[PDB]
């Protein structure tokens, strides 16, 4: 098997990220523009349509350490959001989400990104009243 | 004028926390500015602390807001000086001001690395503590040299 | 584990290009460290650059990957050092190798595109004895041997 070192791994989810060859409803980039490792991820994903979260825009930030992709990354909401898998200080709980809790090497920023926009669906979440739409944690 | 804000208010300038300090802002009895000591023995040791409090309209039945206004180098506190307290969910009108102020002492004591809210700063923390120790006595230096 | 792989990594170690210097990392016989000297004549001059380089999963069909781990300032190069370079996109052959690869990449520290938007391009642009300047600044900072 080819292994592909953490700096082009990194590399190649920010070429896709930047280009916009992205799924619907997330982007991400780098946090710093001159961030030489690649660690800090400034992330957006948009809230589902025909849920509470409907027509706002969540930005988050997404930090990968050194041993990524083989570990997984850290997650944490800027704009505040009530969830099943955020705790009250915008930090995804790595067991309520299930890519974060058995993590692969083969998934993404994007696939994380991705699964917090189906967490949005769930039943439990679907219906959760929100805080007013623009606040950020305190 | 709630009974339970002036007495905490009087509690707190009379009677206060060793290494704290807490008065209101004049005309806004919910506005508070707190001074924490940096602990013995940690890198923040010799520092002075800014921190500003607020009181809800809720408050004690809804938890204060505090997050710091000095810069500091710990895995626990973002660059915005923000904090993650349990007891600010698991909080309960049995707390007090006093027990938050208590809190966050204890937590410039006892910095958690693997429960971070700062993860770059932690990670840090994690790889080198020695350095990142270094690197937080130095901000301690610049940043909280006296207030 | 191909043979030409092996057979450019041997090329590249007992027969490097002045300036050049490139051998694999241990953990991965893909991925190279790689040495490059500042040209003489230019802002980066006496200077030692780092890069790194990837021998992706269809090398050679497609072109290795390569990046700047030094700081440099330079119009085709950005603030996360990776290259715009023609060899590395769509101008790609089997037939080059990585050897070209550096050549080119040395070749491009003398000779600048800045006519290939950026902040960096533009300043070379208008100004390119000043742009220099602040080039030759980054290379004793970044760039030495200390």
């Amino acid at each position: 098997e080819v292994i592909v070192p953490r700096s082009f791994r990194l590399l190649d989810e920010l070429e896709r990220g930047q280009k916009g060859n992205v799924s619907e409803g997330v982007s991400f980039g780098l946090e710093s523009a001159d961030d030489i490792t690649l660690s800090n991820w400034s992330c957006t994903i948009f809230g589902q349509p025909g849920t509470v979260f409907e027509n706002r825009i969540y930005s988050l930030t997404i930090f990968c350490d050194d041993n990524y992709p083989d570990s997984p990354p850290t997650v944490k909401f800027d704009t505040k959001i009530e969830m099943s898998c955020v705790d009250n200080c915008g930090r995804v709980i790595k067991n309520n989400l299930h890519i974060l809790k058995n993590w692969n090497r083969n998934y993404t920023i994007e696939t994380i990104l991705i699964s917090l926009r189906q967490e949005m669906l769930s039943s439990a979440n679907k219906r959760l009243p929100q805080p007013n739409e623009g606040e950020v944690y305190s | 004028i709630p009974r339970r804000i002036t007495k905490e208010t009087q509690n707190l300038a009379n009677e206060p926390p060793p290494g704290i300090m807490a008065v209101p802002v004049p005309e806004n009895y919910r506005h508070f500015n707190i001074l924490i000591n940096g602990p013995d023995g940690t890198p923040y040791e010799g520092g002075t602390y800014k921190l500003e409090l607020f009181l809800p309209e809720q408050y004690p039945m809804e938890p204060p807001k505090v997050r710091f206004l000095t810069k500091i180098y710990h895995p626990n506190i973002d660059k915005l000086g923000r904090i993650c307290l349990d007891i600010l969910d698991k909080w309960s009108p049995a707390l007090q001001i006093r027990t938050v102020l208590l809190s966050i002492q204890a937590l410039l004591s006892s910095p958690e690395p693997d429960d971070p809210l700062d993860s770059k700063v932690a990670e840090h923390f994690k790889q080198d503590k020695n350095d990142a120790e270094h690197v937080a006595r130095q901000w301690n230096k610049i940043y909280a040299n006296n207030n």
